[PDB]
DNA sequence: AGGGACAAAGGGCTTTCCATTTATT
């Protein structure tokens, strides 16, 4: 039996939102599927599965431009050029209130799972940012595709994202069609031999590329099946939908 | 012993401050919390740039934006949180052996003045700079762990001693040791007048319409979170030929002004943090300096 | 194109379609692929400080490479051996890890940690693309700097700078 | 010797007004205030170029915007609110070497009578520019920190000696000599008589379809902050060849006019300003116009 | 037993190369 927690108006400031090279704007699914797996290492529930929305969402800056961070002198030998600015390498910012979905199994009582929730909310990061606000999470149980829509209505303000496919590439797909798209996975390319750089020193490495897919922002209150809004791993290096392709 | 740094150290930020919010609100009725929006005028004036004394006789139209209070009120709210985050010590890159033989030489450290001046620099309102120009009485409100206080007027130059700042100094001190968080809301009251002027925090962008752009969450004019982040790492009062506190840098770097203070003289961090390792006894501040350095964070290049 | 090829392998002279330069000015890390090369595969490359060399038009050795597909036409081999050799000299791969983000993922029962780098088909194949088929939800940013001769010379040769996709989602009135 | 000056400077504004505010009351009931609106009118008249004399025959069709006094009321009463903010030497952008050897030089000038001409352009009227044109009598009062002051009639044109502003202007010295602020509160009655024409600020528009669009605060005819402005700091009189006061200015021009009259005879800000700073002694009459250019602010550097 | 030589690793300063094609709401 599927458990939820949805943790609704989560105010974030200062995400960075180069998610790619090409990409600017709202943090990929992998991101959102990085933040699960930190809540089962760091708690121990156990989640299989992430959904989000989003209330709102502003890149700052211009229209057109996006604007730049400035930057301060952090490297050892940079004594004779301090006083005058700084080198300055580019990172946008971003300001935001999401929606957040889990789907976890916990087989106990349902008056400590908010309390081990509410001791993560605190400490973590969501994708760099500083979680300012947040409500108090719920405990939500479906069985079926009837109970099933409980759930999906209970986080009402929101703008879930579905996956689409791809075409032929992401160019012309997004001409013709009229879709942006997302980071939904890497592809490695040649295995790191020297590991003394590393933040583990036995997990092997691997340079990789990102690989895009074609998404959908739609209402939650206008989506059939729950499952086609459902995040998850599994795949070679990769996420996908529960529900297949919408 | 005869151990070098690593190639890459990183620490993370343990102050985190949100961006604050602007509002118009009345000396007595400070219930009637109405927005402050950003609009947009353009203005003409006169060149008058360096040189190019041919062009003084022409002028310049330039489109600007602007924030000002409303007539019908007189006073200037800011709401803004900050949280304070212990576990200074564990290393996020690069710890090896590097770390562990800092952190066992600065464990005697003085958390106290630190805790106190990073709650003074909020407590006396050094996160206004121009907000706080101009304003006859501020008045500051803190909100820690369900306990409410309440600030009346503060030297924000000097670190003068009171019984109000020690206990909260005292209980962020305590996390900044051992392990845990503590989160404190603060609200700020400025008195300036009808009609006057407030200031948010302006952009690097380069759009082609607008000479002057402000900061704004749906139109309401707000700061940024790493520009009030700035004003909690002012307590550097320890530098060469020290007159005025300064931001907690590496360098000890002012590139606003153009000068480097704490650079150049083997008083840097990158001087005083292999000293520490390889055997040699610091002063009181310097080692104070680090350690405020490490709550700074940052990267470490080789 | 035998007296730009060996002017620009007597210099530093790399040439690769996957860097980090595009990420951290910093970095010195450049890949070349070799299941990616296809019929209209772009490619850049790299010298120190951008030196090249014209060719009586104002053209270096870039602005050849990429007009009317030549990088594979050296590179199937049929202009002969006497420059595919110099080709498949050219391109070779330099690994470096340093200033980048190191992420973890989950693989099957374990974890992988991957460091994400930049490609340079798609960069190029995305600006030259939107701008003749009209697509105006974008953000135009040059990388570089004041001194845009420290990266790629595709930095040097465009400097209006590269297109992003816009990702802004819609929010709730 | 010879040091140049840093390449960014900046000075902040030392004078604060606040865009005032139009209101309708009669000359002998001081206190029935009513808000005058802006209204827009069609109007028909011909047209006439230095051009095309072949079309001179066919009306043009013009939409402007107006506002005008009740017929039951006749004067119009202004309300603004002036601050002067202290500390005028301290820059903003710009370290020392260059401000901290130009304050040592600025130390001894005149700050009396900068500012009683300060006080005596808001005292005698000049700040209307309009509305002063076809009026029987002007009535300004001042209120500053419960104390109140009346002026009735005053010349413009000539900087007069009298007993009430020099009480003002040895307090306005006392701030722009030191530290803090002051806040003046100042209120204008002019009898211009029944149902007569009160001129707002214009608005910069592009392409509008109205030929003549008037600035306003929630409907209510107001003024531009930047144009009250301009009146306080006319006390140029020190060019060459002086006739009358013009605004302070780094090159001395009036777009209007269209002429320089301070550039291009080594008479300018910057040859002042750098000859100062290298030990030359400046005349008694041209460090208050360096001192007055300190106080409106602006961008000096190469 | 200890200054002096033998040669390295950081570090300031001084070059050095180097060029597009702007609409968008």
């Amino acid at each position: 039996m599927r458990k939820f927690i949805i943790v609704k108006n989560v105010k974030v400031d200062g995400i960075n939102a180069k998610s790619s090279d090409i990409t600017v704007g709202m943090p990929p699914a992998t991101t959102f599927c990085g933040l699960g797996e930190t809540m089962s290492i760091k708690t121990g529930i156990v989640v299989k599965a992430v959904s989000y929305g989003s209330v709102k969402f502003e890149v700052r800056g211009s229209r057109f431009n996006t604007s730049v961070t400035k930057f301060a002198w952090q490297d050892r030998g940079n004594g004779g050029k301090a006083n005058n600015n700084s080198p300055i390498q580019p990172k946008p910012l971003a300001d935001g209130v999401f929606t957040l979905c889990f789907e976890v199994e916990w087989e106990d009582c349902a008056e400590v799972l908010v309390d081990k929730v509410t001791n993560f909310i605190n400490t973590a990061r969501i994708a760099g940012g500083t979680i300012a606000s947040f409500n108090k999470p719920f405990v939500k149980v479906a069985k079926d595709a009837e109970e099933l829509a409980s759930v999906k209505n209970a986080m009402m303000p929101c703008y879930v994202v579905v996956d689409c496919g791809v075409e032929v590439n992401i160019f012309e797909d997004a001409v013709n069609r009229k879709l942006q798209p997302m980071v939904n996975g890497y592809k490695k390319l040649e295995k790191i031999v020297d590991n003394k750089h590393m933040r583990d020193k036995f997990t092997p490495a691997y340079l990789a590329t990102p690989t895009y897919t074609m998404i959908g922002y739609k209402m939650v209150s206008n989506v059939d099946n729950f499952d086609q809004a459902l995040w998850q791993y599994g795949e070679n290096t990769k996420v996908k939908t529960i529900g297949g392709i919408y | 012993t005869k151990l070098k740094a690593p190639a890459v150290l990183a620490y993370s930020r343990k102050i985190n401050p949100t961006n604050a919010l602007m509002f118009a609100v009345n000396w007595s009725d400070r219930d009637n919390t109405t927005a402050v929006m950003v609009g947009t005028k353009t203005v003409a004036g006169t060149q008058s740039v360096r040189g190019n004394p041919n062009d003084a006789d022409k002028g310049n139209i330039q489109t600007v934006n602007f924030a000002n209070l409303p007539h019908n009120k007189n006073t200037l709210l800011v709401k803004y949180n900050v949280k304070f985050v212990g576990d200074v010590f564990k290393a996020e890159l690069g710890g090896g052996e590097y770390s562990n033989t800092l952190q066992t030489a600065l464990e005697n450290t003085d958390f106290g003045t630190l805790a106190y001046r990073y709650v003074y620099n909020i407590a006396a309102g050094r996160t206004l700079w121009r907000n706080r120009v101009g304003a006859e009485s501020i008045e500051t409100v803190i909100t820690v762990n369900d306990q409410t206080f309440t600030f009346s007027d503060l030297l924000v130059n000097e670190f003068d001693e009171d019984v109000d700042v020690a206990e909260i100094a005292d209980m962020v001190a305590g996390v900044l040791s051992g392990e845990g968080f503590v989160t404190l809301k603060v609200e700020h009251y400025m008195l300036l007048g009808e009609g006057s002027e407030v200031f948010p925090s302006q952009e690097f962008v380069e759009n082609s319409k607008l000479s002057k752009q402000l900061f704004d969450l749906n139109g309401q004019a707000a700061m940024h979170d790493q520009k009030i982040g700035n004003a909690i790492r002012t307590i550097d009062t320890w530098y060469e030929d020290a007159t005025t506190p300064i931001a907690v840098e590496p360098y000890g770097s002012v590139v606003r002004n153009g000068v480097a203070y704490r650079a150049g003289n083997k008083t840097d961090l990158f001087t005083l943090m292999d000293g520490a390792v390889n055997g040699k006894s610091l002063t009181e501040e310097d080692q104070m300096f680090v350690t405020a350095n490490l709550i700074r964070g940052g990267v470490f290049g080789g | 194109i035998k007296e730009m090829i060996e002017d620009f392998i007597s210099k530093g002279g790399l040439i690769f379609t996957h860097s980090g330069r595009y990420t951290n000015t910093n970095n010195s890390c450049f890949i070349f692929n070799k299941n990616d090369i296809g019929v209209d595969t772009k490619v850049d490359m790299y010298t120190p400080k951008s030196a090249g060399i014209k060719n009586e038009e104002g053209e270096n050795l870039w602005q050849v490479l990429n007009k009317a597909n030549m990088f594979y036409r050296i590179y199937s081999g049929e202009l002969g051996e006497e420059l595919q050799y110099l080709l498949k000299s050219c391109c070779t791969a330099k690994e470096d890890v340093t200033t980048l983000p190191q992420i973890y993922f989950k693989n099957g029962e374990g974890y992988d940690i991957l460091v994400p780098i930049g490609n340079a088909h798609n960069l190029i194949s995305g600006t030259e693309y939107l701008w003749e088929h009209k697509y105006y939800n974008t953000f135009t940013q040059k990388l570089g700097g004041s001194n845009p001769q420290n990266c790629t010379h595709a930095c040097n040769k465009m400097r209006g700078g590269f297109k992003q996709f816009n990702c802004t989602p819609p929010q709730v009135e």
